[PDB]
C-alpha cells in the first residue's frame, strides 16, 4: 500500500472448478486477493446459508503487501440454489455478497 | 529451507 | 519453465478468526507447500511431495527456526509501535524473502513491511537496506552496523535459496513440471459473452476475442488468474458486443498444454 494509505479493499471472484452441469458434482471456489489488514470474513453460502465442508487455504500475499485468500467446498450446484460468496472487511463499509454465475 | 539467526528492527 | 522459492511471514497485535498471531508459508512456484504457526508450533507440509523427499531433522529444524521467528516478530511490532509513537492497536508486521531460478541467472530478495507500507528492503548489489521513512532509517543503521546481516542474506538468497530451490523442483517435478489442459466454456447474456477456461496448468494463459478473426484487445476484459483447490488455475475474458453480431465472435485460448491455440464458439 501507498504510504498514508490505511487499508484495501477485497476484490472477489466466486467460479467453480469444472464449467457447471446441474446435478454434477463440483467445487465452489471464492478467491478473495488485495485486502489489508489480514482480518477478513469469507463465508460460502448456499441460498444464505453456510455451506458444509468449506476449507480456507493458507493467506499468501503480493508485493504492495496486500492478501490473498482461496475459500472453496464440494458441491452439487443445481437449476434453482442460490450460491454466493459473502465478505466483510473493514474496508467495505457492509458486507458484500458476490454471486455465483452458474452460466449451464 | 528458511534463513535461521533473524534479528529484530 | 521459470522458477521461484517464497517465504510470507505475517506476525499481528490482534489476531483474528484465520489470522493467528504469527504465519509462516512457503511456497515453491506459487504453490504452497510448508506452513507453520505459533498455534500448531511447527512447521508442516502442505503437499505431499515434500514429505516423501525430506528427513525429520528438516522438520525439526524449520520448526526451531520459526519458533524462534515468533519471538522476533513479537519485538518487531513492540518496536513498531514505539518508533512511530502509536498506542495499543491493530498492527500488522509483514516479512518476504525468496528467490527466482530463470535461464541460467539468479535472483533474490528480502523485504519487510509494517502496516502494508513498505519499511525496509535489503539491496543485495551494495549490501545496504534501503529504509522508506525515518522510523526505518534506524533499523538501516543497526542492520548496517551489524557488519554481517547483508553478507549472510546475500550469501542464504544467492547460494542456499537457490540450492533449496533446485531440490524442490526436483522433488516436486512431476506436480510442478506437469501441464493441464483448459475445459473451455462459451456463455453469453442479453450481448455479453463470456469465455471461461477451467483447470489449467501452468498458470500463464492468454485467452482473447476475435471478431471474424480480428483480436479485440482494447474490447477484452479479462479476470486476474487464480488457483483452483487442486493447484490448477481458472482464468476467464468477457466481450460486450451486438446480439446480432453473434456469430462473427471466437474465443482464442493460448495455453502450454495447447500445440495450437484453441477457438471456441457460444
Amino acid at each position: 500500500m501507498e504510504f498514508g494509505q490505511a487499508k484495501a479493499a477485497p476484490k472477489v471472484q466466486v467460479y467453480s472448478r469444472h464449467p457447471a452441469t446441474a446435478g454434477t458434482e463440483n467445487i465452489l471456489n471464492c478467491y478473495v486477493e488485495g485486502f489489508h489488514p489480514p482480518k477478513i470474513d469469507i463465508a460460502l453460502l448456499k441460498n444464505g446459508e453456510p455451506m458444509k465442508d468449506v476449507k480456507y487455504n493458507d493467506m499468501s500475499f503480493g508485493d504492495d503487501w496486500t492478501f490473498q485468500r482461496l475459500v472453496y467446498a464440494p458441491f452439487t450446484p443445481t437449476k434453482s440454489d442460490v450460491y454466493t460468496c459473502r465478505v466483510d472487511h473493514e474496508a467495505f463499509t457492509e458486507p458484500q455478497s458476490f454471486r455465483w454465475e452458474p452460466d449451464f | 529451507r528458511l534463513i535461521q539467526n533473524s534479528i529484530t528492527i | 519453465e521459470p522458477h521461484s522459492l517464497r517465504y510470507f511471514y505475517t506476525a499481528v497485535s490482534d489476531p483474528s478468526p484465520g489470522v493467528p498471531q504469527f504465519v509462516t508459508v512457503g511456497s515453491v512456484d506459487g504453490e504452497v507447500f510448508v506452513r507453520y504457526d505459533s498455534e500448531t508450533r511447527k512447521m508442516e507440509p502442505r503437499v505431499d511431495w515434500i514429505v516423501a523427499n525430506v528427513d525429520q531433522q528438516y522438520w525439526d529444524r524449520e520448526t526451531e527456526t520459526s519458533r524462534g521467528n515468533e519471538q522476533i516478530f513479537r519485538v518487531n511490532l513492540d518496536t513498531a509501535r514505539e518508533r512511530y509513537n502509536q498506542s495499543r492497536g491493530s498492527h500488522t508486521w509483514q516479512c518476504m524473502h525468496g528467490c527466482d531460478l530463470e535461464d541460467g541467472s539468479i535472483r533474490g530478495f528480502q523485504q519487510c513491511g509494517y502496516d502494508g507500507k513498505d519499511f525496509i528492503a535489503l539491496d543485495k548489489d551494495t549490501l545496504t537496506y534501503t529504509a522508506a521513512d525515518a522510523a526505518a532509517q534506524i533499523t538501516k543503521r543497526k542492520w548496517e552496523q551489524e557488519g554481517t546481516v547483508a553478507e549472510q542474506w546475500k550469501n542464504y538468497l544467492e547460494n542456499t535459496c537457490i540450492e533449496w530451490l533446485r531440490k524442490y523442483v526436483s522433488y516436486g517435478k512431476d506436480v510442478l513440471e506437469r501441464r493441464e489442459r483448459p475445459k473451455v466454456r462459451v456463455s453469453g447474456m442479453e450481448l455479453t459473452l463470456s469465455c471461461r477456461a477451467h483447470g489449467f496448468y501452468p498458470p500463464p494463459i492468454s485467452i482473447s476475442w476475435l471478431k471474424d478473426g480480428v483480436v479485440q484487445e482494447q474490447e477484452t476484459k479479462r479476470g486476474s488468474t487464480v488457483p483452483n483447490s487442486d493447484g490448477t488455475y481458472h482464468a476467464w475474458a468477457t466481450i460486450d458486443v451486438l446480439p446480432g453480431n453473434r456469430d462473427k465472435y471466437q474465443c482464442r485460448v493460448e495455453h502450454a498444454s495447447l500445440p495450437q491455440p484453441g477457438l471456441f464458439s457460444w
